[PDB]
C-alpha cells in the first residue's frame, strides 16, 4: 500500500518534470537542429544496423552465473538448519562447481574477446 | 453432508485479559512459570483433541489463572512493573535488552513479596509432563474403516502346466 | 617437494590473487572439519524454540520428563550461558 | 520403464518431496495435511483401481479442502441472496456485520 | 570435439535418461529431461556445417517446447492434486497436455516432420544415438502412465504415424531420411498397444533398438549416406551387403526373422481385446516400409550397379576401426524368433 | 471485488503476455517481458511469496540486459517494427487485447467453463488461510531447505550449470 | 492464552454466521442451514472468506493483506 | 478455480501461441519461451503459496536455474545461425528441406 | 501393467529367492542348444565381416562367443520359467478364491445335446 504509493509520488514526480521541461521553454525545431549527431558531418549508415559483439561468449556465460545467484541467496537462512555438516558440505559444493566453470571457460580462452 | 454443530454465544462469554503486548510480553516468563499447569493442560487438549470446541472449559481455566496472576501482581507491587512495560511498549520490537534495570526491580519485589523466581535459560522451552483425567480421544480424524487388502500370496511355487503355452512351443 | 615450491614462487610472483583466492578457499574447505566448535554450532541451532514444546500426557512411567519447566529434569542450556 | 533404484536401497532421492504429509522443516502442516494423510492411509495397500472406487470420500475431501469449490458456491449463494434481500430491503443486517462491533482479544 | 568433453556428454545423455527412468517425482523426471536435451544438443553439432546447426537448432526448438507442455501438464496436475508422483493423472486436460508432449518429444504424427530433418542433418554417429537411445525416456514416462491414457488419441496418433512413415518413407533416396521415416512408423508400432500391454511395448523397443543398432553399424561400416554410394558396397564388401539385405527383410517383418516377431505379439495382444480393425489397417500399412525396403536391397544387394575406376585402390585397403557388437546385432536382429516366449522375462 | 488490485496486476500480466507476444521487435519484446516480470513479482509478492518474486525479477532483469545486447548485435534491421508500424503486429495485439477481456467478461458475467472447468471469482481473497502461527516466514524456511533436505536437487543443477558452460563453450566454438 | 482467544473469536464469528445465514437462507425452501461441504465430520480451518464473508471490505482488507502490506 | 489462475493460464496459453507463430526473427521465439517459463514460475509460486507446502518453495529456483539453461542454448544456437547467414531470419533455415 | 505391481517384489532382483523351488533347466535344453548356435552364427559373422576364414579364423574367440550366449541364455530361460509359473500360480489361487465366477457346469452327453445338421449338397 505505502510501497504503491511511494512508486506512484516518484514516478508522477519525474512525470511532471517532464511535462515542464517540455511545455516552459520556448521550442523551435526545424530540419537541421533534429537532425541526427555526428561530430561534425552527417553519418553514412544507420545506427540500427547491427552492432558486432566481441564479449557474447561471457554475456551467455553471465546469464549461467546469474542463476548461480538464486541458488546462494537462501544461505543465510540455511545456516539456522540442525545439520550443519550436510548444508556445509552442499553450500561448498556449489561453489567449487561455480568456481571450476570459471576456470574452466579461463583455461580455454573463454573469457577473451573476439578479435 | 452433515451439521456442524457450533457452541452457543454465552458458552463463549469469558472475561478477557485485556492488557496489551508489552504488558504480557513484560510478565510472559513469570506468568509462564506461575500458570504452567493450566496452560499445559489446555494444551494437551488441543493438540489431542485436534478441536477448538472440545477445549472451551480448558480455555477458561486459562483465562481466570492468567487473570488471577495479574491480580496478585496489581496487588503486591504495580510501580516497577509499570515501569518495566513502559520501557517494553517504548521500543519498536519490544526488545529486552533495552532496560535491564526496570526488569531487575521486578524481579527483586516479585521475589521478596511473592517469592517468584523467574525461570532460567531453556526452561520454558522445556517439553514437560501433564497430567489429565480426560480419556485419550479414541478416533479424532473421525477415520472410516479402511478397506481390507488383498488377502495374500500364499503356497508353493510349482511349474507352469505345460510351460508357456504360447502358441506352438512346448516349453 | 622441491618443485612445489618454485612453482608456488612462481605464482606468487605473477598471480597472487589465484594464491590468494586458493589457499583461502582450501582453508574454508578444511577448517570446520578440524574445528571443536561446529558442535557447538549445531548445538545451538538445536537448543532455539521455533515451536512450541507439546506437553506429553503422564502414563506414570516418565522419569527423565520434568512435571515443570523449573524442575531439574530435562536439557540444560548452562553449556549455553558460559560459551 | 521405472526402475526403483531408491526402494531397492533405500535411497529417498526424491520421496521427501511428493506429499504434503511428509516431514516438512520445522513441522510446518500444510493446509490439507489431514485430509491427504486420511486419504493415503485409506488408499494404502489397495492398488490404484480398487483406491480411486473405494476411498472416493476421502480424495473428494481432499480436493474440496485443496480447490474449494463448494465452500465458494455456498458463500456466493448466500451473498446472493442477501444482496437480493436487501435490494428488496427486509433484512437490516446487525450491526457487528457493519464494522460497528466489540472486538474481543 | 575434445575426446574427454564427448565423452562427459554422452554421459550426461545417458545420465539425463537413467535420470527420468529411476525417479518418482515430476519435477526430476522433467529435470532429466532438461539435462538430457542440454547434453544433446551439443552431440549433433559434433563435425560443424550449416546442416548440422538447422538440424541442432530445429532439435532444440522443438524439444524446448515438449518441455514446456509437459510442465505446464505437471503443474495442472499438481494444482487439481497436490501430488508430486508420477501415477494415473489425476486430471484429463492435464493428461491430454502430457500425451501430446510426450508424443512430440518422440516424433509420433502430426509431431513427425521434425524428425527427418534432424536425422539427415547430422552424421550418421549423432542419427544412432538420436534414433535409437533417444525414445527411451518418453516411452518410459508413457509406459508409467498408461492406465490414464486416452485411447482415442494415442491410437490415433500411432495410426497416423504407421500411415505417415509408411508413405513418406516411399520418396525417400538419401539413407537418413529413410530411417527417421521407419522410425516413425516402429514408433507408432509401439505407441498402439502401449495402452493395452506395455511388455509388448517394451519388447517392440527392443527389437527395433537392436534392428536400428545393425543397420547405422552397417552404414558407417560402408561409408554410405545416399542409394547411389550404397549401391558401390558390392565391388568392395559384399558380405556387408547380404548382411544389409538380411537386416533389411528383419526390418520388413517378414518371417521367420526377429522384426515379424513385435508385429505379431502385438496384433494377437490386441486382438486379445476385441480391436480387430486397427491391427488389420498396421499390416496392410507396414507393407509400404517393406516396400521401400526392398527397393533398398534391390539398389544394394540383390542387383550390381555400375562402379567407378578409382574402387581398385579401395581394394587393396581394410577397415581401420571394427565396431564392436556389430555381428551381435546381426544375429540377434535376424534369428531370435525361436526364442520368442522368453519374452516373459519382461514383465 | 476488493480494490481489485490482484486483478489489476495480473490483467496487466497478460496484457505484457500480448505484447511482447506479437513479435514487434526484440527491444521492444524485451521490454513487455520486462512490465510482466515486474507484475508478476507483485502478484506473488501479494500471496506472501517475496522472495520468489523479488528474486524471479532479478533474473529476468539479467537475461533481459543480456537479451538486448544479442537483440543490438544480430536481431536488428533497418526499421525496427512496433506494435503500430505492421499490420500484422497490430492485428495480433489487438487479438489478444480483446480475447483477454472477453474471456475477462465471460468470466465475470457467467461462472461458464472456458477450457478447464468455470471459475467463480468472488475475490482471490477468499481462499486465504486464516494462519496465525510462526516467529519465521515459511517461504524462507521452504527454500532454505535446498540444501538440508534437496542434496540431490543441488547435485543435479549443479551438475546442469558446470555442462551448460561446457555446452556453450562447444557450440558457439564455430570451427 | 493466544490459542485460547482465537478458538474463541473464530468460533464466536462463526456461529455469528450462522445465525445470520439462517435468517438469510430460510426463504429458500431446501437450503439445508449450517450444512458442511465435507463429508467427513471432524473439524475443517475455515477459510477466511466463511469467517470475513459477511463482513465489510474493511475488515476483509485488513485480514487478507494487512501483514502484508504493513511495511 | 481463481480468476488470477485463468489470468495466468492465458497467459501461458498466449506465450506458447507466440512461438508457435513464427513471424522473422528467432529472437522473438526465444523471448516467448522466456515468456512461457516466466508464467509457469508465477503459476507455480501461486500454487505453491495457496496449499502450504513447504518443501516445494525450491521447485520455482530449480525451474528458473533450468529456464536459464534453456535461455543460454538457444542464444547460442542463434549466434551461430546469425554467423552463418548474417541475420537471424527462419527462412534461412530450410537447406534440410532437400 | 499386469505383472509390475505384485506385493513383496523386489524392484532388480531378476530372479527371486522362491524361484529356487523351481526345476533349473537342463542343460541339454534345445533352447540352451540354439543360444549355442546363435553364439556360434555370432562368431561366424566376425569372422567374415573381417575378411578372416570364417570357419577356422579365431576358435577361442568363437568358443567365447557360444559360452557366452549359453551362460546369458541359461538364467533367460530360469526367468522365463520362474515368470511363467508365476502367472500360473496367480490365475489358479484367483480361480479358487471367486468360486461364482469360475462355476463348475452340468455335465451333458452327445446324446442329450440338440445339434442343428446342415447338409453338404
Ligand atoms: C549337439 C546337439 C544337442 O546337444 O541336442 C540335444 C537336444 C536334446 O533333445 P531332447 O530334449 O532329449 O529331445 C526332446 C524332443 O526333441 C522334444 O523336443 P521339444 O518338444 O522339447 O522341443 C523344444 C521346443 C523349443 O525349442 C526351441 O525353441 C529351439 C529349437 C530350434 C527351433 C527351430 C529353428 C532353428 C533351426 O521346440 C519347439 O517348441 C518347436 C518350435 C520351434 C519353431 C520356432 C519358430 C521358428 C521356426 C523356424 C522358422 O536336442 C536338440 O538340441 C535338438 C536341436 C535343438
Ligand atoms: C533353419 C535351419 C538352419 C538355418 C539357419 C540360418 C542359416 C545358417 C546360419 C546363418 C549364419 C551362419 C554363417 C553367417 C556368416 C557367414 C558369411 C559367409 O560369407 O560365409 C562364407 C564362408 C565361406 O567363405 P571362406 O571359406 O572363408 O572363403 C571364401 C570367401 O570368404 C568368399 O568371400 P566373398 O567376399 O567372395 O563372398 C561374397 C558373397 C558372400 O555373401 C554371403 O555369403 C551371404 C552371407 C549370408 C547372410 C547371413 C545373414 C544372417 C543369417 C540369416 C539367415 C536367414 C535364414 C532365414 C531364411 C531367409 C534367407 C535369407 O556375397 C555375394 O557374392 C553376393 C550374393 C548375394 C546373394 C544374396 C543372399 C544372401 C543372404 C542369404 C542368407 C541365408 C543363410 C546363409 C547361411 C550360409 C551363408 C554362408 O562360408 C562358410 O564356410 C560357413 C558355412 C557354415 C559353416 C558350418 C561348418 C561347421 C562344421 C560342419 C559340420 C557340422 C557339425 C559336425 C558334427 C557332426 C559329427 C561328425
Ligand atoms: C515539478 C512537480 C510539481 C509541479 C507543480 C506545478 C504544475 C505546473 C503545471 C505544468 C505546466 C506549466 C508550464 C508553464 C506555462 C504553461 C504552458 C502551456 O501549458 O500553456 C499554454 C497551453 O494552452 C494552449 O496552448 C492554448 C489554450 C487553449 C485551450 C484552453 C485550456 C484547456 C482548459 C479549458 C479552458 C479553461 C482555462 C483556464 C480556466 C480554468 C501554452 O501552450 P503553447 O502555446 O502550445 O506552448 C507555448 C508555451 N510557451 C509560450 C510558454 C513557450
Ligand atoms: C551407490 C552407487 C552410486 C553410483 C552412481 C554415482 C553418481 C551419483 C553421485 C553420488 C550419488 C549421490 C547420492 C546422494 C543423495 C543425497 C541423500 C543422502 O546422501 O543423504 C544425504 C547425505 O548428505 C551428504 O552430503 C551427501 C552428499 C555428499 C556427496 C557430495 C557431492 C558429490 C557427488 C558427485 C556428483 C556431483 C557432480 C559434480 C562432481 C563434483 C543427506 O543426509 P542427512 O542430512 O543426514 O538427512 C537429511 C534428511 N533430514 C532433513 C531428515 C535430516
Ligand atoms: C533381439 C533381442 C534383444 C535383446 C536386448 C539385449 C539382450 C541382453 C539383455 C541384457 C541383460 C542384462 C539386463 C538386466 C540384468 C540384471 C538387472 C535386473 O535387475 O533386471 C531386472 C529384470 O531384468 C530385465 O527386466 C529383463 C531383461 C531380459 C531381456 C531378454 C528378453 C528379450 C525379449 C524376447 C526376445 C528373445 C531374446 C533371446 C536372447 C537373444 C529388472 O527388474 P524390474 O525392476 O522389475 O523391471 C522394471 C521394468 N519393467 C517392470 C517394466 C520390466
Ligand atoms: C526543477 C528545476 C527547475 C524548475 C522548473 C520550473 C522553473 C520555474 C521558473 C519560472 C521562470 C519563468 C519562465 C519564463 C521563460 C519561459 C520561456 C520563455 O522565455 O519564452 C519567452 C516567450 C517569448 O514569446 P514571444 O516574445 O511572444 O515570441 C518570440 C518568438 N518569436 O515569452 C513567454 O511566452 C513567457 C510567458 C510567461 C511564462 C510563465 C512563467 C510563470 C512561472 C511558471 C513556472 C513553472 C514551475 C512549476
Ligand atoms: C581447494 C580450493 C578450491 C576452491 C578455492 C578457489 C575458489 C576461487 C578460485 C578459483 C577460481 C577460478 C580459477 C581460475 C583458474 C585460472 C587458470 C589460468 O589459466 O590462469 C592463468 C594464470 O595463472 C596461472 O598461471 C595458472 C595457475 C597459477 C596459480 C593458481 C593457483 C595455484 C596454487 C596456489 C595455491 C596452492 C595451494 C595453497 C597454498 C598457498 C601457499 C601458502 C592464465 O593467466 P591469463 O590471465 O589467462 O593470462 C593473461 C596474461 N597474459
Amino acid at each position: 500500500m505505502n510501497i504503491m504509493l511511494t512508486l506512484l509520488t516518484n514516478v508522477t514526480l519525474a512525470s511532471l518534470l517532464v511535462l515542464i521541461a517540455f511545455w516552459l521553454p520556448q521550442l523551435n525545431a526545424y530540419s537541421e537542429k533534429t537532425s541526427p549527431y555526428e561530430c561534425g558531418f552527417d553519418p553514412m549508415g544507420s545506427a540500427r544496423l547491427p552492432f558486432s559483439m566481441k564479449f557474447f561468449l561471457v554475456a551467455i556465460t553471465f546469464l549461467l552465473f546469474d542463476l548461480e545467484i538464486a541458488l546462494l541467496l537462501p544461505l543465510p537462512w540455511a545456516s539456522q538448519t540442525n545439520n550443519l555438516k550436510t548444508m556445509l558440505t552442499m553450500a561448498l559444493f556449489l561453489l567449487i562447481l561455480l568456481a571450476a566453470s570459471l576456470a574452466y571457460e579461463w583455461t580455454q580462452k573463454g573469457l577473451e574477446w573476439a578479435e | 453432508p452433515g451439521i456442524v454443530e457450533l457452541p452457543t454465544l454465552e458458552d463463549l462469554k469469558v472475561q478477557e485479559v485485556k492488557v496489551s503486548s508489552s504488558v504480557l510480553k513484560a510478565a510472559a516468563h513469570h506468568y509462564g512459570a506461575q500458570c504452567d499447569k493450566p496452560n499445559k493442560e489446555f494444551m494437551l487438549c488441543r493438540w489431542e483433541e485436534k478441536d477448538p470446541r472440545r477445549c472451551l472449559e480448558e480455555g477458561k481455566l486459562v483465562n481466570q489463572c492468567a487473570l488471577d496472576f495479574f491480580r496478585q501482581i496489581k496487588r503486591h507491587c504495580a510501580e516497577p512493573f509499570t515501569e518495566y512495560w513502559t520501557c517494553i511498549d517504548y521500543s519498536g520490537l519490544q526488545l529486552f535488552r533495552h532496560c535491564r534495570k526496570q526488569q531487575a526491580k521486578f524481579d527483586e519485589c516479585v521475589l521478596d513479596k511473592l517469592g517468584w523466581v523467574r525461570p532460567d535459560l531453556g526452561e520454558l522451552s522445556k517439553v514437560t509432563k501433564v497430567k489429565t483425567d480426560r480419556p485419550l480421544p479414541e478416533n479424532p480424524y473421525h477415520s472410516r474403516a479402511r478397506p481390507e487388502p488383498n488377502p495374500e500370496a500364499e503356497g508353493d511355487l510349482k511349474p507352469a502346466k505345460h510351460g508357456s503355452r504360447l502358441f506352438f512351443w512346448t516349453m | 617437494a622441491g618443485r612445489i615450491a618454485s612453482f608456488l614462487k612462481n605464482a606468487w610472483a605473477k598471480e597472487p590473487v589465484l594464491v590468494a583466492s586458493f589457499a583461502i578457499g582450501g582453508l574454508a574447505i578444511i577448517l570446520p572439519s578440524l574445528s571443536p566448535y561446529t558442535n557447538y554450532a549445531i548445538r545451538i541451532n538445536r537448543a532455539t524454540p521455533y515451536n512450541y514444546p507439546v506437553p506429553l500426557r503422564d502414563d506414570g512411567n516418565m522419569p527423565d520428563v520434568p512435571s515443570h519447566p523449573q524442575d531439574p529434569q530435562g536439557p540444560s542450556l548452562e553449556w549455553l550461558k558460559n560459551l | 520403464p521405472f526402475f526403483d533404484v531408491q526402494k531397492r536401497l533405500g535411497l529417498d532421492l526424491d520421496r521427501w518431496m511428493t506429499i504434503q504429509s511428509a516431514e516438512q522443516p520445522h513441522k510446518i502442516p500444510g493446509r490439507c495435511h489431514a485430509f491427504e494423510k486420511e486419504w493415503i492411509e485409506c488408499a494404502h495397500g489397495i492398488g490404484g483401481i480398487r483406491a480411486e472406487k473405494e476411498c472416493k470420500i476421502e480424495f473428494d475431501d481432499f480436493v474440496e479442502c485443496l480447490l474449494r469449490q463448494k465452500t465458494m458456491k455456498r458463500l456466493s449463494a448466500i451473498k446472493r441472496q442477501r444482496d437480493k434481500l436487501i435490494k428488496e430491503g427486509k433484512y437490516t443486517p446487525p450491526p457487528h456485520h457493519l464494522g460497528k462491533e466489540d472486538p474481543r482479544p | 570435439m575434445n575426446p574427454i568433453i564427448y565423452t562427459t556428454l554422452i554421459m550426461t545423455v545417458m545420465s539425463g535418461t537413467m535420470l527420468v527412468m529411476i525417479s518418482s517425482h515430476w519435477l526430476l523426471i522433467w529435470i532429466g529431461f532438461e539435462m538430457n536435451l542440454l547434453a544433446m544438443i551439443p552431440v549433433l553439432m559434433k563435425n560443424f556445417n550449416p546442416r548440422a546447426t538447422e538440424a541442432a537448432t530445429k532439435y532444440f526448438l522443438t524439444q524446448a517446447t515438449a518441455s514446456m507442455m509437459l510442465m505446464m501438464a505437471i503443474i495442472i496436475n499438481l494444482l487439481y492434486s497436490g501430488q508430486w508422483t508420477i501415477t494415473k493423472m489425476f486430471n484429463p486436460v492435464a493428461m491430454t497436455m502430457m500425451t501430446m508432449a510426450l508424443a512430440m518429444k518422440l516424433g509420433l504424427s502430426p509431431f513427425h516432420f521434425w524428425v527427418p530433418e534432424v536425422t539427415q542433418g547430422i552424421s550418421l554417429q549423432a542419427g544412432l544415438l538420436l534414433l535409437t537411445w533417444q525414445k527411451l525416456a518418453p516411452l518410459s514416462v508413457l509406459c508409467q502412465i498408461s492406465q490414464s491414457i486416452n485411447p482415442n488419441l494415442m491410437l490415433t496418433m500411432a495410426m497416423l504415424s504407421i500411415l505417415i512413415g509408411g508413405w513418406g518413407g516411399l520418396n525417400q533416396t538419401q539413407l537418413r531420411k529413410i530411417m527417421a521415416y521407419s522410425s516413425i512408423a516402429h514408433m507408432g508400432w509401439m505407441t498402439a498397444v502401449l495402452p493395452y500391454n506395455t511388455t509388448m511395448t517394451i519388447l517392440n523397443l527392443l527389437i527395433y533398438i537392436t534392428m536400428t543398432l545393425a543397420m547405422f553399424m552397417l552404414l558407417i561400416h560402408s561409408s554410405a549416406t545416399t542409394t547411389l554410394s550404397l549401391s558401390h558396397t558390392w565391388n568392395k564388401m559384399p558380405v556387408i551387403t547380404s548382411l544389409m539385405m538380411v537386416t533389411l527383410l528383419s526390418m520388413g517383418g517378414l518371417p521367420p526373422l526377429s522384426g515379424f516377431m513385435p508385429k505379431w505379439m502385438i496384433i494377437q495382444e490386441m486382438t486379445k481385446n476385441e480391436s480387430i480393425i486397427m491391427p488389420t489397417l498396421m499390416a496392410m500399412t507396414a507393407l509400404l516400409n517393406l516396400y521401400f525396403y526392398m527397393r533398398l536391397a534391390y539398389s544394394s544387394s540383390l542387383t550390381m550397379f555400375p562402379s567407378t575406376n578409382n574402387m581398385k585402390m579401395k581394394w587393396q585397403f581394410e577397415h581401420t576401426k571394427q565396431m564392436k557388437l556389430l555381428p551381435t546385432m546381426i544375429v540377434l536382429s535376424t534369428l531370435v524368433l525361436p526364442m520368442t516366449p522368453a519374452l516373459s522375462s519382461l514383465n | 471485488m476488493t480494490m481489485y488490485i490482484a486483478f489489476i496486476l495480473s490483467t496487466i500480466f497478460v496484457i505484457g503476455f500480448v505484447g511482447f507476444s506479437s513479435k514487434p521487435s526484440p527491444i521492444y519484446g524485451g521490454l513487455g517481458l520486462i512490465v510482466s516480470g515486474g507484475v508478476g513479482c507483485g502478484i506473488v509478492l501479494n500471496f506472501g511469496g517475496s522472495f520468489l518474486g523479488l528474486m524471479v525479477f532479478l533474473i529476468y532483469l539479467g537475461g533481459m540486459l543480456v537479451v538486448f545486447g544479442y537483440t543490438t548485435a544480430m536481431a536488428t534491421e533497418m526499421y525496427p517494427e512496433v506494435w503500430v508500424s505492421n499490420k500484422t503486429v497490430f492485428g495480433a495485439f489487438v487479438s489478444g487485447l480483446m480475447m483477454e477481456f472477453c474471456m475477462v467478461y465471460y468470466a465475470l458475467k457467467e461462472e461458464e467453463v472456458e477450457i478447464i472447468f468455470k471459475f467463480n471469482g468472488l475475490g482471490d481473497w477468499v481462499i486465504y488461510d486464516t494462519g496465525d502461527s510462526g516467529f519465521f516466514s515459511e517461504e524462507a524456511m521452504g527454500i532454505a531447505a535446498l540444501y538440508s533436505y534437496g542434496t540431490w536437487l543441488v547435485i543435479v543443477t549443479g551438475w546442469s550449470l558446470l555442462i551448460g558452460v561446457v555446452v556453450i563453450m562447444e557450440i558457439t566454438r564455430g570451427n | 492464552l493466544f490459542q485460547a482467544e482465537k478458538d474463541r473469536r473464530v468460533l464466536q464469528m462463526l456461529r455469528e454466521n450462522l445465525e445470520e445465514e439462517a435468517i438469510i437462507m430460510k426463504d429458500v425452501p431446501d437450503w439445508k442451514v449450517g450444512e458442511s461441504v465435507f463429508h467427513t465430520t471432524r473439524w475443517v480451518t475455515p477459510m477466511m472468506g466463511e469467517l470475513y464473508g459477511l463482513r465489510t471490505n474493511e475488515e476483509i482488507l485488513s485480514a487478507t493483506y494487512g501483514f502484508i502490506w504493513y511495511t | 478455480m481463481p480468476l488470477v489462475y485463468m489470468n495466468i493460464i492465458m497467459a501461458f496459453a498466449i506465450a506458447l501461441a507466440g512461438l508457435l507463430m513464427y513471424r522473422s526473427h528467432l529472437m522473438s521465439s526465444l523471448l516467448c519461451l522466456e515468456g512461457m517459463m516466466l508464467s509457469l514460475f508465477i503459476m507455480s509460486t501461486l500454487i505453491i503459496l495457496n496449499t502450504h507446502f513447504t518443501l516445494a518453495n525450491m521447485m520455482p529456483i530449480i525451474l528458473l536455474v533450468f529456464a536459464a539453461c534453456e535461455a543460454a542454448l538457444g542464444l547460442s544456437l542463434l549466434v551461430m545461425v546469425s554467423n552463418t547467414y548474417g541475420t537471424d531470419y527462419v527462412q534461412n533455415l530450410n537447406l534440410l528441406q532437400c | 501393467t499386469m505383472m509390475s505391481g505384485r506385493p513383496g517384489r523386489v524392484p532388480l532382483q531378476f530372479l527371486p529367492n522362491e524361484a529356487r523351488s523351481l526345476p533349473p533347466p537342463k542343460l541339454t535344453d534345445p533352447r540352451l542348444v540354439y543360444m549355442g548356435f546363435l553364439g556360434y552364427c555370432s562368431g561366424l559373422i566376425d569372422n567374415a565381416i573381417r575378411r578372416r576364414p570364417v570357419v577356422s579364423a579365431g576358435l577361442h574367440r568363437q568358443l567365447l562367443y557360444v559360452t557366452s550366449f549359453v551362460f546369458f541364455g541359461y538364467y533367460l530361460l530360469k526367468r522365463q520359467d520362474y515368470m511363467y509359473a508365476l502367472r500360473d500360480h496367480d490365475m489358479f489361487a484367483y480361480v479358487k478364491s471367486h468360486p461364482e465366477d469360475f462355476p463348475e457346469k452340468d455335465k451333458k452327453t452327445y446324446g442329450e445335446i440338440l445339434e442343428e445338421f446342415h447338409p453338404v449338397r
